[PDB]
């Protein structure tokens, strides 16, 4: 579903704790339900 | 965020009143303008 490209060059990744930072709830990001990225996870 | 969601429109209305406030900075008071000023009264003053 989502992953995380570099911003220099185009590889699909998956997304994991190492690519993503923690941020506060925006109106304007993408709620997801059915597939959850483990950062994500519980 | 939680600043900028509550304060849009405040940012909005600023943001406005600074833009539409540049159209009175070219006054001999301004000192871009003055620079402005400065650089053809030279360019005018080589010819002379
Ligand atoms: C995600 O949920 C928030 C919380 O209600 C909402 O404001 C926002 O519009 C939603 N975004 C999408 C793309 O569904």
């Amino acid at each position: 579903e989502w992953y995380y490209t570099g911003s220099s060059y185009y590889n699909p990744e998956p997304i994991s704790m190492a690519n993503t930072r923690y941020v506060s709830q925006d109106t304007k990001f993408e709620n997801l339900t059915t597939n959850i990225p483990p950062p994500l996870l519980n | 965020q939680q600043v900028l969601s509550e304060n849009q429109k405040q940012i909005d209305k600023k943001f406005n009143q600074a833009l539409n406030a540049m159209q009175t900075g070219f006054t001999t008071t301004n000192l871009a303008f003055s620079k402005v000023q400065d650089a053809v009264n030279a360019n005018a003053q080589a010819l002379a």
